[PDB]
């Protein structure tokens, strides 16, 4: 299949290629052609780690690509990955030289694990990409900020503030059918994940929980558990009590 | 083929980023300028002739085709697509002999009919 | 220059390998298509017209200049050279000035003297 | 513009090095061939036109615009900038419908004028 | 040199240039521009081992060159080379990222063990190319299997089943005048390697030797030699008893 | 901006762009088009090796970048740098693949020493490049010979003996304001180095040393110094008694 283009005429946008065109199309310059890369977050896909994660796999004997993009858009979610097998070693091989972190990410999903990590490379399972610095990778490298996506190449007619916040996360059985996550609140107080939990929800639920004074106040691991009763939550750009009864189980209603 | 949006959600936004131009001062030399994370520019495009909502589409068709490409190829890092895209234009245009007023054939003789047509009035304007 | 095979002997078949397209399915996602073992299409030519005895005794004598190209070039792998020949091909027709029935010219006027040939037959035909 | 040199020195002479060509026997096959430091040619180029000090002050003006450029792209080693600029050329001149005799078409019908200012003499010469 | 290509014309191949077609020949594609790699095999040249193995050479000086190709022959005679110098260190590089085995051979003729090595690289003493997947290269990988061969450019007109076998040989004195080769049938049995001996004959004797039991049944290393009384053997397409007597040298009658 | 073109019109040197070229200006083939290297040399700049490396910096946060160039200009002064910090860490990565030293240097100024290299990479303070071999990068590689220069291209119209020699000198507190070099005679003779010492003053005084017996005659280290009232000195291509006063310093009168 040849690569498509795109081209605006009739005031829409037409999906042609370079054999195609009619000579009152004019490129005179190859600063008319530019590459984009888009975020599967606009298409409404979920973007909560558990829901992100399963649609990445391993898979060994296929090479891994990489194709630049010159363009690409702020992303809400992004993931940066560190797994390893039980045994200790890494899952996902080090960003090649030249390849850095997504530039635009609201929220960076750091996730830190293991799973059996069956395959040489993790892959997209929808045949999608992972983004980074304007390089658009088939596979998934350690430890390196990246959103889903996919790349359009166009033909142009010829003519605030960034922030950024790292929420934290570890996993067990990654990359499997019994795959469990924890929102970490610091290194010993951890509150068990759902799909459900926004951004914005945890990122709320790690503050009462600092104020409220939650946090473990031992040696020990303290998992909080939130019961379905209360709300958490619609795309991104259209829109209490604890107690212990126990590792520390506990539950917040 | 004109492209139809088929996804569950459309963000019609494009808040973008890319890279620039004319530097202040000393900017444009690398052990005086900005680093890694501030070189990029931003802007926003709304979804004027749905044109954001069409992009959306349009990257997500173009994925099988360029993963077949990069299947295909043993380049690394591929960064040539766009340069050969626009000499496959040239290609398509002249690659061969360019038979005037053919319809593969880019040359307009609008004005040179019209400068002998003008020229009809040359020697029988005159022919006394 | 046509091409003489000199060589001890000829195999006169190219059972060749190549990379491909039309996808079944998934087949174009990485993450569940072929292996690098099975990317690879086969097909079989015959002599017709010499010239797989040819095309052997061409790949022969292009590793002279092709190894002088490699020595002189620092890319440690090179991607280039058929898009740069596509380069040269077009400046060769039209990097410069094209004279109409010059030589070195690609355009045919043909059909465009037939539609004022035609128009001889514009004034003086109806020059009541 | 112009080139106006306006370093402190200039060396008026351009004693230079780089890579050639036709081969003496074997010295094309690597293993036969020189090493790495051996591949060079040598010339001596001197100021005429005041090329050789306008090159200096060109070298030095590039600079800006080269490191904007290299700070832009992700590739690590850059090959591509002379292939670019041939496209671009390219583009310049036929990116578009060719308008005869407009200022940014580069075909000359002087001869084709001619052949038809010949012409004239075809009917109402021989009007008999 | 400028490098040239193929173009048909007059029912025939020539060898030409971009700057010295005519208005007639017209390019409409970069698809229409190919690179194919061609093996020294369909030329004719002598691909057993030891014949093979004298036209490459160590040179130290010289940065390896690698050049891609669009689509290759299928080889009967491949190569894969495990050379050390008799202190063990690696007398050729690993192969460079991307890099894989020539993908089509009948027979893979996997050669492990020592030489001199006075050189950096490998390189073929004829000019030709080391041809991997769809990469020629100038100079030998460790442990990659390679085709001989050379690459042509063309201007096209615009318009079963794979088996493989290894045979494994052991060497000493590579790549000198005083060269010696073992065909190996298991760790402790080996036949003494002439150039007359074709694959099909080597795979031939290696099953009447597994079938008649003519294995080693010791500790020891048994080479077996074959004198020259018997036929083994024309290009490839065109077309007893044993007895102790000694290490342990024996007869192939 | 766009990257300046080099074109000769009405016997002058004019800077252009494709984009501003007139039907009459012809481009037949990309050898029209070249990239040559010029050397900051040939500008006038001051080349001894104090005032050249206050020229070169470490800065952290900024990728390397390299260029390719085509041709390049005979320096006499190049420069070849292993600089580590008291830890005795490395400051300057190793050259990458593929990187070599500049191949024409009449004088490899080779400096050995010690520095707070407080940055990654080392870059051309006034934007300049450091010259390879046909490859121009904006940082400095370890123990790599280089010449300082920039780049241009050009479009054409359509138409002796190589000596080098090294000077080596160690160093102290490099890349700071506090920096102080020495010329290395023999591993344990050394003149203090002042801005205004050329080269071949450099070699002279070296040759005298040996002649005359100056070399330090000890386990321990000779230093020897140049008071001011003897010449040594214009750019280059248009052009005694010692006495111990004691480490071990000393005077050359
Ligand atoms: C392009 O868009 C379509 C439609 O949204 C995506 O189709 C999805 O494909 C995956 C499998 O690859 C399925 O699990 C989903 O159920 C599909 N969704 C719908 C709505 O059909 C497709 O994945 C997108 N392509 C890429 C490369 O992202
Ligand atoms: C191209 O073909 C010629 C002819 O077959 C090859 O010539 C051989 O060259 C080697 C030395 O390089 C000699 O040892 C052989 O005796 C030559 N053979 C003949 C028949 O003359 C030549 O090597 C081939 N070139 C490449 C690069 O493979
Ligand atoms: C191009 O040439 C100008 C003029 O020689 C250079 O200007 C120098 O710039 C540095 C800072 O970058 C100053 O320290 C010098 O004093 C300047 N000299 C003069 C005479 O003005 C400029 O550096 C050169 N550009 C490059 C990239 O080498
Ligand atoms: C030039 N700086 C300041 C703005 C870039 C905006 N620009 C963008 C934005 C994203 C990707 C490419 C491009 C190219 C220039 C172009 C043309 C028409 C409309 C928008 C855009
Ligand atoms: C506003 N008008 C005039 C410019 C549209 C440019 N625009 C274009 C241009 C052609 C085809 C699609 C698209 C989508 C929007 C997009 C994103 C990034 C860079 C350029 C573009
Ligand atoms: C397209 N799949 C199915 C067949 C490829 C055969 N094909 C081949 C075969 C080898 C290398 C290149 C090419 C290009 C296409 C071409 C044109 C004319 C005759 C043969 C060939
Ligand atoms: C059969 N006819 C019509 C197609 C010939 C295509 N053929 C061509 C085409 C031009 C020049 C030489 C050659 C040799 C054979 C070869 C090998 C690999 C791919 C293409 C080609
Ligand atoms: C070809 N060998 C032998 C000489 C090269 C001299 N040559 C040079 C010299 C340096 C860089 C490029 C070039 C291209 C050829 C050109 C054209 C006009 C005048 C000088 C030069
Ligand atoms: C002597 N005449 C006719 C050739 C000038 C070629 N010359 C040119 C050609 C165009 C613009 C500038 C320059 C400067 C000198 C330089 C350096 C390296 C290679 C080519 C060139
Ligand atoms: C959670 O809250 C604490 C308390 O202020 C804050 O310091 C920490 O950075 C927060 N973590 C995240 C991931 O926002
Ligand atoms: C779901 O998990 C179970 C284990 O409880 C596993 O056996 C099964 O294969 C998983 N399903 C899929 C579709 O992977
Ligand atoms: C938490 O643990 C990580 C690694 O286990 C460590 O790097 C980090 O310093 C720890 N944080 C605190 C506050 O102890
Ligand atoms: C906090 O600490 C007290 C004693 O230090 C302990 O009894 C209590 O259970 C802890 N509570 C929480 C919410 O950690
Ligand atoms: C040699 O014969 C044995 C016996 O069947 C077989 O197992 C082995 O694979 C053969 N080796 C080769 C290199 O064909
Ligand atoms: C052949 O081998 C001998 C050793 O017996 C060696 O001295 C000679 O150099 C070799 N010949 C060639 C041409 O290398
Ligand atoms: C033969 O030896 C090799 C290496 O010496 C080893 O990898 C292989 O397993 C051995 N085979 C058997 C059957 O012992
Ligand atoms: C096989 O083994 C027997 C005893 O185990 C030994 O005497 C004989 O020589 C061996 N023969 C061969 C062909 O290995
Ligand atoms: C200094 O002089 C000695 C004496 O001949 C010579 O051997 C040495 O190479 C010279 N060093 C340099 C850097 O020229
Ligand atoms: C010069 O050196 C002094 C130390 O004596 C230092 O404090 C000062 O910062 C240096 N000047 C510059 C401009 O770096
Ligand atoms: C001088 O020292 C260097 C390293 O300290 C060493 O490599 C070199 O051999 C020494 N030279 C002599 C003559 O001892
Ligand atoms: C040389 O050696 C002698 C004794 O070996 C010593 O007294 C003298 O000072 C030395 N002179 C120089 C110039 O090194």
């Amino acid at each position: 299949r040849s690569i498509p283009l795109g081209v605006i005429h009739n005031s829409a946008l037409q999906v042609s290629d370079v054999d195609k065109l009619v000579c009152r199309d004019k490129l005179s310059s190859t600063n008319q052609l530019r590459s984009v890369g888009l975020n599967l977050e606009g298409n409404g896909v979920a973007t909560d780690v558990p829901s992100a994660t399963k649609r990445w796999g391993f898979r060994s004997g296929v090479p891994p690509k990489v194709v630049n993009y010159e363009a690409g858009e702020w992303a809400e979610n992004c993931y940066n990955l560190e797994i390893k097998k039980p045994d200790g070693s890494e899952c996902l091989p080090a960003a090649p030289d030249g390849i850095r972190g997504f530039p635009r990410c609201r929220y960076v999903h750091k996730v830190s694990g293991t799973g059996p990590c069956a395959g040489d490379f993790a892959f997209h399972k929808e045949g999608a990409f992972f983004l980074y610095d304007r390089l658009a990778s088939t596979v998934i490298y350690r430890g390196t900020t990246f959103a889903e996506g996919v790349v359009a190449f166009l033909i142009l007619p010829q003519a605030s503030g960034y922030y950024s916040t790292t929420i934290r996360y570890q996993a067990t059985g990654f990359g499997t059918n019994e795959t469990e996550y924890l929102f970490e609140v610091d290194n010993l107080t951890y509150v068990q994940l759902e799909s459900r939990f926004t951004p914005q929800f945890l990122l709320q639920l790690n503050e009462t929980i600092y104020t409220s004074g939650k946090r473990s106040n031992t040696t020990g691991k303290l998992i909080w558990k939130v019961n379905p009763e209360i709300d958490t939550t619609w795309a991104f750009w259209e829109t209490l009590s604890f107690t212990v009864v126990s590792x520390x189980x506990x539950x917040x209603x | 083929e004109a492209i139809v949006n088929a996804q569950p959600k459309c963000n019609p936004n494009l808040h973008y980023w890319t890279t620039q131009g004319a530097a202040i001062g000393l900017a444009w030399i690398p052990y005086f300028g900005p680093a890694a994370e501030g070189i990029y520019i931003e802007g926003l495009m709304h979804n004027q002739d749905g044109l954001i909502c069409g992009l959306r589409q349009l990257a997500n068709e173009t994925t099988q085709a360029l993963q077949l490409f990069l299947r295909a190829t043993t380049e690394l890092r591929t960064f040539s697509i766009l340069n050969r895209k626009a000499i496959d234009f040239l290609l398509q245009r002249w690659g061969g002999t360019c038979h005037i007023l053919g319809p593969d054939c880019c040359i307009e003789p609008a004005d040179w009919t019209k400068n002998i047509t003008d020229k009809i009035d040359q020697i029988i304007h005159d022919f006394v």
